[PDB]
């Protein structure tokens, strides 16, 4: 019988599959370290920001300072550049 | 040469705006669905009843007009 | 036999008799007057 | 107890039946009240399920139909012989088959039609053929038109006689139901009988006609000098002079000195390098083996006797722990259900005929076919439309069992039970496959054609760059080379040329095989026929699969196999039905093959066929350029497509003009397929409202009321013209480039 | 009085890929039930083969039209009564169908006209005389 | 929802609600036909608006109307 | 064999032996992600760690530079600048499915059906420190892997 | 050059994923 | 009450596929709670190929 009203998460099957309520089995100094150091991180509204701000900056650093070694586009042109079709 | 692509260009005028007349005026009500009015310019269709009625809306005639005026402009 | 009489009357049979009749009329007008332009 | 059992006068012959259109249909019948009768009548005339629901009456007219057929085909037969008899070149053909050109019809003059009357050669005048039959003709030892009137007259004979058998299995002597159900009889006489007395009956005229013949014609005698082949059979020493083995007639035969018949029974292999097409010695020998198969094979299933198997016990003895019951009550659905045996044979029966297109091509059966380009890249590409097109039918009929002849609980089978319980997982599997597949096949296309325009061909998937070599077909090719010293010792050499090794065989300066090589191009193209052929599957196999039912419509089943919809709500339901499945499973199809047939037609172009020198310089129609060129989309829009139509838009004013007009009209009929598929019956019918009424003006409206085409017979009409002006621009387009370069 | 809905047993099945989702967690799903005369097969409106049951049988399902359309195989092939149910995730239950113990397509006394206009449809008024009003022409 | 309307042409022939595959309609006892009955549409949150009972519908101008209004996930029919 | 999804053959699914099998379900159910009563912190850093040091590999071996002396550096940054993105994803996928007071919309059953407190994965601070233990660990595991292949 | 290396990433990469991701938390609310 | 049987009545309802043709009087409903009481017969099916329909004193007209 796999119809029940007093238990409605059994009836349509509300199961968790694979998790395990197992306690932690990491190394818990280095739970202490990762719950220290990571920690900043875990507001995701500053996050936000700080992933926003802190990616656009960095993009427009690595970007306003390529060599022209890297990107062709600021390297330039070094050929001298053919006429037009009608000596243009 | 000038004188075939010009019917050419006639055909496309005449037949993008029967498209597009018959669209206005059909908008309303027709045989096959003389309440159209009521049920707005664009719609789905109404249905497979009454043999089939997909593409009946004025907003579906427009549709099949845009690819009459690119023809004609091509 | 009134039954044939009535299928040869179908609308796709009497349709082909009367387009091969009309096919062979217009062939046989292009072989004794050809390349016709004009009229 | 398996017997002739036979109803006498079913149905009477009258002509009455052909004065009442539509007296199959009960609805039909009555007469057309608007113009959707006139389409009804024959989009139902061959559905004869909805004429009787007996499947006695059912099998009766599918037989004297399948009469019909062959009756047309056997005349079909008969015009190609006659026309070879007597409107052909092939008579001179036979003296200079690598120049004539194959010509067996010929136009009269009439509105300037004459110049399709090409110079082909032979003092002939006609269109080149491209079908082969001069290359079948020859292989056969036909040495004049006198044999091919005959050959034309006995085809034409069995077209009467095949089609006396249509009206008398119908009108005079109907089988029964359950004669139709002994498969087991049938298999076993099809087996043995069709295939068996075929392959050996047809093997005694290779030995005692073709052979012989054949040797005459590659020695060089003239054909109205090769002594007639009935004196092969009246005068034994005739063939003992070419095959020794002769002379000791059918005794080394029954006593196992079957070695003694080494000298016209063989297994050489390759190609017979003076001729270009496989060693008539080694196709005799295989005729015989193969019907040596078959006639055993024909003995497997029981009937009137103890021997054998019933094919419901071998059936029901195969299931698994994944499966459960296994095949059980298969054996009652293929004895009940004409479409599930129809699903299967047009499954099968296409497949085999894309096999017959690559074993045709890189095996080339027919003497001086592997010269003749323009045939043989036809055939390929013939023989890869019917069995593209026959594969797209057995989703049809699966469709449409699963919607007339599927009842679990009268026929229940537990493997198409366990399929329908998790067609969710298999539909979603094939599903992501295809965005797999799409993206690591034409995605690298995409790839290739951004860097190679952005000036970054390093960056290319190319062989001179970041290469995709296909290392897995190229292991099988150098394993099939070193085969006949090896792993098939018996053999001389390779199977095919196309076995990446060996050397090169040409005719005429022409080159006919050589080694295939296989690079990163061809790594792409394969990729994209595992592509398209995995998204036709996805949607075939997901109208057969939800054919009856879906979480959209519980009730599918009970709208019919063919329907437009349910309607536009539940966000709307357009093509829901297996039908529609069908309908976008033929676009995908003709997708699928087009590619193949271009992927056949550059590569041989480029990597194969070409003009070999007095020292071997091979040049190549398009000089190898399919590694650089195949690997963009650009690739193909210049260097193949905008190429090679070269030909065809300037045929005008030649013999091949006529190829000319079909490219224009076959990109007509293309076009024109769109109004069909872009729009909707609703326009259409409004609009025949105010056409009718003009005519009610003027007194001239039929009482036959117009009506739109229904929204499916649309959807057909779309598709139906879209498929033939699609096929035929590629027909007008091939023709034409391989007439003129080949 | 609407019928009741207890833990009646479910037909044989082995299971499918077309069965409920997470929405009958959360949103709501259906049950149907019926009495058959014997056992016996019949198909799953989510595809298969499943054997019911003789006497009470209880079948969840995800939708109400998966509901009916199973019911009205039952009817027709059949000839057995059903009625179904909406299921809430609350446990709260709601009878639907027969609704008023009598199928709907037999008048019965009783029964409130909904959604009925007294007029022939072409008498709707046009658009404008319904504008910047919220009704369409066949609301009024 | 989608809007159902009945109109007073009804003849009360049922064919609409044995069409229809959510049970939208029900007959009622009318006087204004033969039949006595007209349609009506009380559970229009369940029509999914396939319009089969347009479909069955005799009269000419239909007497049953299926107006496509606004979504749900019952009017889209999803089961997920 | 195949037998229904915990009993019950009218849920959506199947119990075959590549959902649930012994070993099939003790690789999953100790999986980082599955780990319904560990800190979410603690799962997305070894969730970073494991992508993030996956991600150096395509980018520098594949990447526009792959064949220069500037390949390691830059496929690197473009490793780490993938888990910048994705982390903005992760982000804004909490922002907008969990609000700050609403509990885990994980399962509360178990696959016997008795009452576990549900995965507080699914929920906003749930979420908020998974999503910045993968954007920790991602980072550090960028560099891991540029740590072992070019220095 | 000075500024298309800094306008071109900026309206190309910059602003799309502040406004995709904007755009993704208005459509979303409740 | 009503056209006669057999009456050649021209149809005025807008909406109706036979709409200024004309029919043939089947019957007409006596029972004067009977909003559309006069049964048409036209000689072309319309669209859900139906030949007969109910119509209503106002809608019809002898000719
Ligand atoms: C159906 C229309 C039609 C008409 C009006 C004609 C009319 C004519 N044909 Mg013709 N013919 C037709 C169909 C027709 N034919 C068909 C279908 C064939 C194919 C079998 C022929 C084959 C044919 C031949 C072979 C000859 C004619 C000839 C003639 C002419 C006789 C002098 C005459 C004007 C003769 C003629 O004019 O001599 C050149 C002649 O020799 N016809
Ligand atoms: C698949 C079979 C096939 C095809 C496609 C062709 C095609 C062709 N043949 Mg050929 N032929 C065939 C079989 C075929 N043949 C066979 C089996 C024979 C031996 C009997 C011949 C003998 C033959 C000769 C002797 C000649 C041709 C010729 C031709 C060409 C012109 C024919 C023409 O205009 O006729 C004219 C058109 C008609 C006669 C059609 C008349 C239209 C009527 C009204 C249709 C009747 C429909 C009716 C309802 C059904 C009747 C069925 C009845 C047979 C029971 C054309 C390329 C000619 C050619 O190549 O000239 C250079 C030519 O002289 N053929
Ligand atoms: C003159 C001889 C003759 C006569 C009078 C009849 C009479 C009858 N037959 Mg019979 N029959 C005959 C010969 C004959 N048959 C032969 C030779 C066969 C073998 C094929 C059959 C096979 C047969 C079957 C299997 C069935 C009948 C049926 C019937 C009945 C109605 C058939 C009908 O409407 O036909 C009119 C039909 C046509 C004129 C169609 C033309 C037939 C040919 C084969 C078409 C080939 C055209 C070809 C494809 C070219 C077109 C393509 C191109 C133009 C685009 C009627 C009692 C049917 C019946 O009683 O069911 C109720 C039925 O099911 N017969
Ligand atoms: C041995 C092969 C075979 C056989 C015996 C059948 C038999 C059948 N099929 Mg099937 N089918 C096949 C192959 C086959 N099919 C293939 C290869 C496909 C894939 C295209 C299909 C796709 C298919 C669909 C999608 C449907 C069927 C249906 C049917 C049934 C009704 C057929 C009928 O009345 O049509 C009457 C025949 C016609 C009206 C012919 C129409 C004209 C064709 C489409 C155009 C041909 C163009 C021509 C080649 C070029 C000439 C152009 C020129 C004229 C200008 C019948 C049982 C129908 C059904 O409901 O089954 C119960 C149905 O809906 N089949
Ligand atoms: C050229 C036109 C075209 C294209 C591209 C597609 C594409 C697709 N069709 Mg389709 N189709 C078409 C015409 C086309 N169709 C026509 C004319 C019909 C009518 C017959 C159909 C009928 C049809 C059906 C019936 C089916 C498909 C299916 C598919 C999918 C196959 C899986 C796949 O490869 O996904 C991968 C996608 C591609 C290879 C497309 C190109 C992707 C580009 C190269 C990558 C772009 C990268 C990135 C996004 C850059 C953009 C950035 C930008 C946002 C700034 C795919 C989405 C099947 C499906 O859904 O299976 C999953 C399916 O069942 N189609
Ligand atoms: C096609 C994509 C791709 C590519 C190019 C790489 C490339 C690489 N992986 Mg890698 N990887 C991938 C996908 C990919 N991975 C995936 C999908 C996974 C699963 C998540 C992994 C998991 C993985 C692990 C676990 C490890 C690597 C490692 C490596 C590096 C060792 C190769 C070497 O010896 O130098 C190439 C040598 C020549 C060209 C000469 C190399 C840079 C190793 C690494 O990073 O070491 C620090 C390592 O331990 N990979
Ligand atoms: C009016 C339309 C317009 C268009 C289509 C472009 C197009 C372009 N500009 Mg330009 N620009 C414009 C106005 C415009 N500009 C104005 C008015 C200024 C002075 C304020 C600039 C200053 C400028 C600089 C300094 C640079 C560009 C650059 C570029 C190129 C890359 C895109 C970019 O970085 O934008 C930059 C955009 C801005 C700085 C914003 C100013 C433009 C207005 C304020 C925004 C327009 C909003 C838009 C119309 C929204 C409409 C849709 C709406 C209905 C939702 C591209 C060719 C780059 C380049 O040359 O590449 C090589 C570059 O370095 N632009
Ligand atoms: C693929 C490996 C394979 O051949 O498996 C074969 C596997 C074993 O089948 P059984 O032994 O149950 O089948 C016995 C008979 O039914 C078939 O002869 O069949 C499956 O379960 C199909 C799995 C489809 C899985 C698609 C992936
Ligand atoms: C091409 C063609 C044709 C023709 C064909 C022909 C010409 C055929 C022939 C055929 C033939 C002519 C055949 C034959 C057959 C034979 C057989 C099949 C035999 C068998 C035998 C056996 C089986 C054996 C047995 C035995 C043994 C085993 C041991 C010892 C004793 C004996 C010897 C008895 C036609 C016109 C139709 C049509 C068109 C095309
Ligand atoms: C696929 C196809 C095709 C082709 C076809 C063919 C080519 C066929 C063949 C077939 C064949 C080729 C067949 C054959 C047959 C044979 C047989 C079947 C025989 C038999 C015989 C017999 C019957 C014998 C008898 C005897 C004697 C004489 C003595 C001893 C004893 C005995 C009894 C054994 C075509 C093109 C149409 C197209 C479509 C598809
Ligand atoms: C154009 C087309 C229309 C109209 C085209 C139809 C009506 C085809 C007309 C076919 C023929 C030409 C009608 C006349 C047939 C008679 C046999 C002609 C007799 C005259 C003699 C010359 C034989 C619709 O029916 C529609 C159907 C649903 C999807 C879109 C399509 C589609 O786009
Ligand atoms: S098929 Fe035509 S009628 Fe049916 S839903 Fe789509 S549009 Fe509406
Ligand atoms: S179908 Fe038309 S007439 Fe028959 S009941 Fe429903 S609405 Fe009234």
């Amino acid at each position: 019988v796999y119809f029940d009203l007093e238990d409605l998460g059994n009836t349509t099957g509300q199961w968790d599959l694979y998790g395990s309520d197992a306690p932690s089995p990491y190394n818990s100094l280095q739970s202490k370290f990762f719950e220290t150091f990571a920690a900043p991180f875990t507001k995701r509204g500053l996050l936000l920001k700080f992933l926003i701000l802190g990616g656009g900056s960095t993009l427009a650093y690595f970007s306003a300072t390529a060599s022209g070694d890297i990107l062709p586009i600021k390297k330039g042109p070094q050929l001298p550049p053919q006429l037009g079709p009608r000596l243009g | 040469g000038d004188f075939l692509v010009h019917h050419a260009i006639a055909l496309g005028l005449h037949t993008t705006t029967l498209i597009l007349v018959k669209g206005a005026l059909d908008a309303r009500g027709s045989k096959l669905m003389p309440d159209k009015k009521d049920f707005g310019y664009s719609f789905p269709c109404d249905g497979p009843g009454r043999g089939g009625t997909c593409d009946i809306s004025a907003w579906d005639a427009f549709y099949l007009a845009v690819f009459w005026m690119l023809n004609t402009i091509g | 036999m009134r039954d044939l009489k009535t299928y040869l009357s179908v609308a796709p049979v009497a349709s082909t008799l009367w387009f091969a009749a009309l096919a062979g009329l217009l062939i046989e007008i292009n072989r004794f007057f050809p390349d016709a332009l004009t009229f | 107890e398996v017997k002739i059992l036979v109803d006498r006068d079913p149905i009477k012959t009258s002509f009455e039946q052909w004065a009442k259109p539509g007296h199959f249909s009960r609805t039909i019948a009555k007469g057309p009240d608007t113009t959707t009768w006139i389409w009804n009548l024959h989009a139902d005339a061959h559905d004869f399920d909805s004429h009787t629901s007996d499947l006695e009456e059912i099998s009766r007219k599918v037989f004297s139909a399948h009469f019909g057929q062959l009756s047309i085909i056997f005349l079909w037969l008969s015009g190609m012989y006659f026309h070879g008899a007597r409107f052909s070149n092939y008579e001179a053909w036979l003296n200079d088959p690598t120049h004539i050109r194959p010509s067996a019809q010929v136009v009269w003059p009439i509105v300037g039609q004459e110049i399709l009357n090409g110079d082909v050669g032979g003092g002939f005048r006609g269109i080149q053929i491209t079908s082969g039959f001069f290359q079948i003709w020859r292989a056969s030892g036909i040495t004049s038109e006198l044999q091919l009137y005959c050959t034309a007259i006995g085809a034409l004979v069995f077209a009467a006689l095949m089609l006396f058998a249509g009206w008398f299995h119908y009108h005079k002597a109907a089988p029964k139901l359950v004669w139709f159900q002994d498969v087991e009889s049938m298999l076993n006489h099809h087996l043995a009988g069709l295939l068996g007395l075929g392959s050996l009956s047809w093997a005694g005229h290779q030995i005692h006609v073709s052979l012989p013949i054949n040797q005459f014609l590659n020695a060089g005698v003239d054909p109205k000098e090769i002594p007639l082949p009935h004196e092969f059979i009246l005068n034994r020493d005739l063939l003992a002079q070419l095959y020794p083995s002769f002379a000791e007639g059918a005794t080394p035969f029954f006593t196992l000195n079957w070695s003694k018949y080494a000298d016209f029974l063989t297994f050489r292999g390759g190609l017979d390098p003076l001729t270009g097409g496989l060693w008539l010695t080694d196709i005799a020998h295989h005729h015989l083996a193969i019907a040596i198969l078959f006639l055993i094979a024909g003995h497997m299933y029981r009937t009137n006797w103890g021997i054998g198997h019933g094919i419901k016990d071998i059936l029901e003895a195969h299931k698994g722990p994944f499966t459960g019951q296994g095949h059980k009550g298969l054996y009652e659905i293929l004895t009940t259900s004409w479409h599930a045996q129809l699903s299967i044979n047009l499954a099968m029966l296409g497949s085999l005929t894309i096999i017959v297109a690559h074993h045709m091509y890189a095996m080339p059966p027919y003497p001086y076919l592997a010269t003749d380009y323009g045939t043989q890249l036809s055939l390929f590409t013939h023989h890869m439309w019917i069995g593209g097109f026959l594969i797209v039918g057995a989703a049809a009929h699966a469709a449409i069992f699963m919607v007339r002849d599927y009842d679990p609980t009268t026929r229940y089978n537990d493997l198409l039970d366990r399929v329908l319980r998790h067609r969710d997982a298999i539909i979603s599997h094939l599903n992501w496959v295809c965005i797999f597949l799409g993206f690591h096949s034409f995605g690298l296309y995409i790839h290739n054609d951004t860097m190679s325009a952005l000036g970054r061909p390093q960056d290319m998937f190319s062989d001179t760059a970041i290469q995709l070599q296909p290392v897995f077909a190229q292991w099988i090719q150098n394993t099939h080379a070193l085969a006949p010293g090896t792993t098939a010792p018996g053999a001389t050499t390779s199977t095919s040329l196309t076995w990446g090794g060996g050397d090169l065989v040409s005719v005429g300066g022409k080159v006919a095989l050589l080694p295939i090589p296989l690079g990163t191009a061809d790594f792409l193209v394969h990729h994209i026929h595992a592509f398209t052929i995995h998204v036709t599957v996805l949607i075939l196999l997901k109208g057969v699969l939800f054919a009856r039912s879906s979480r959209l419509i519980p009730d599918k089943a009970n709208l019919g196999f063919r329907f437009p919809c349910d309607g536009p709500g539940r966000g709307g339901t357009c093509q829901v039905s297996a039908w529609d499945h069908v309908f976008l499973g033929l676009f995908w199809m003709y997708n699928a093959i087009s590619v193949v047939i271009f992927h056949f037609s550059w590569k041989m172009q480029s990597d194969v066929w070409g003009s070999i020198n007095d020292q071997g310089v091979v040049t190549h129609i398009t000089g190898g350029n399919f590694a650089q060129s195949s690997i963009t989309i650009n690739g193909w829009l210049r260097d193949f497509l905008w190429a090679q139509a070269s030909q065809v838009i300037q045929s005008y004013g030649s013999s091949l003009s006529a190829y000319g007009l079909f490219f224009l009209g076959a990109h007509f009929v293309w076009a024109f397929s769109l109004m069909f598929l872009f729009s909707g019956r609703g326009y259409w019918q409004e609009l025949i409202e105010s056409i009718v009424w003009a005519h009610n003006k003027l007194k001239v409206a039929p009482a036959t009321q117009p009506r739109a085409l229904s929204i499916v017979q649309g959807r057909a009409v779309g598709v139906t013209h879209y498929l033939l002006g699609g096929i035929a621009t590629t027909w007008a387009f091939f023709l034409a480039r391989i007439i003129a370069v080949g | 009085p609407p019928e009741l809905d207890p833990n009646t047993p479910s037909p044989i099945f082995g299971g499918s890929t077309g069965g409920l989702l997470r929405k009958a967690q959360v949103e709501e799903f259906y049950v149907i039930t019926w009495e058959s005369p014997k056992e016996q097969i019949f198909e799953m409106p989510t595809g298969g083969a499943a054997i019911m049951r003789e006497g009470p049988n209880l079948l969840k399902l995800a939708r109400k039209e998966q509901c009916l359309a199973l019911g009205t195989r039952l009817r027709s092939k059949y000839k057995i009564k059903y009625q179904f149910y909406r299921v809430f995730p609350s446990g709260e239950v709601q009878y639907l169908h027969p609704k008023d113990g009598v199928y709907p397509e037999k008048v019965n006394p009783g029964r409130q006209g909904v959604g009925v206009n007294f007029r022939s449809i072409g008498k709707n008024v046009s658009p404008i005389e319904v504008k910047f009003t919220g009704k369409q022409p066949y609301d009024l | 929802s989608h809007s159902v309307k009945i109109y007073d042409t009804c003849i009360g022939c049922t064919q609409c609600v044995r069409a229809c595959p959510t049970d939208v309609l029900e007959m009622i006892p009318w006087g204004g036909c033969k039949a006595k009955q007209i349609a009506s549409a009380p559970r229009t949150e369940d029509c999914v608006g396939c319009k089969r009972c347009e479909s069955a519908c005799p009269t000419d101008f239909l007497s049953v109307r299926v107006y496509l209004w606004h979504e749900t996930t019952r009017s889209m029919g999803l089961a997920y | 064999v195949v037998q229904p999804i915990n009993g019950d053959p009218f849920i959506g699914s199947l119990e075959t032996p590549v959902t649930s099998s012994p070993l099939v379900a003790w690789y999953l159910s100790n999986l980082p992600g599955y780990r319904t009563a560990v800190n979410p912190l603690l799962r997305g850093i070894e969730v970073g760690l494991a992508h993030g040091f996956l991600l150096v590999g395509p980018f520098v071996k594949a990447g526009p530079l792959r064949n220069t002396e500037i390949a390691g550096q830059a496929g690197s940054l473009a490793a780490g600048g993938l888990v910048v993105i994705l982390s903005i994803c992760l982000t804004i996928y909490g922002i907008s499915s969990f609000n700050e007071g609403d509990p885990s919309t994980a399962p509360s059953l178990t696959l016997t059906g008795r009452k576990k407190q549900p995965d507080q994965l699914q929920t906003a601070d749930g979420w908020a420190k998974f999503t910045g233990g993968f954007f920790f660990g991602g980072i550090s595991g960028v560099i891991w892997a540029f740590f072992l292949l070019y220095v | 050059i000075n500024l298309p290396s800094l306008f071109v990433p900026l309206v190309g990469l910059l602003f799309p994923a502040v406004a995709m991701a904007s755009l993704f938390l208005h459509v979303e609310k409740r | 009450i009503g056209p006669k049987r057999g009456a050649k009545v021209k149809i005025l309802r807008q909406e109706s596929y036979w709409y200024k043709g004309t029919g043939s009087v089947v019957a007409v409903d006596q029972d004067p709670n009977t909003r559309y009481p006069v049964v048409v017969r036209f000689n072309k099916v319309n669209y859900a190929n139906v030949s007969t329909n109910n119509y209503a004193l106002d809608e019809v007209e002898e000719v």
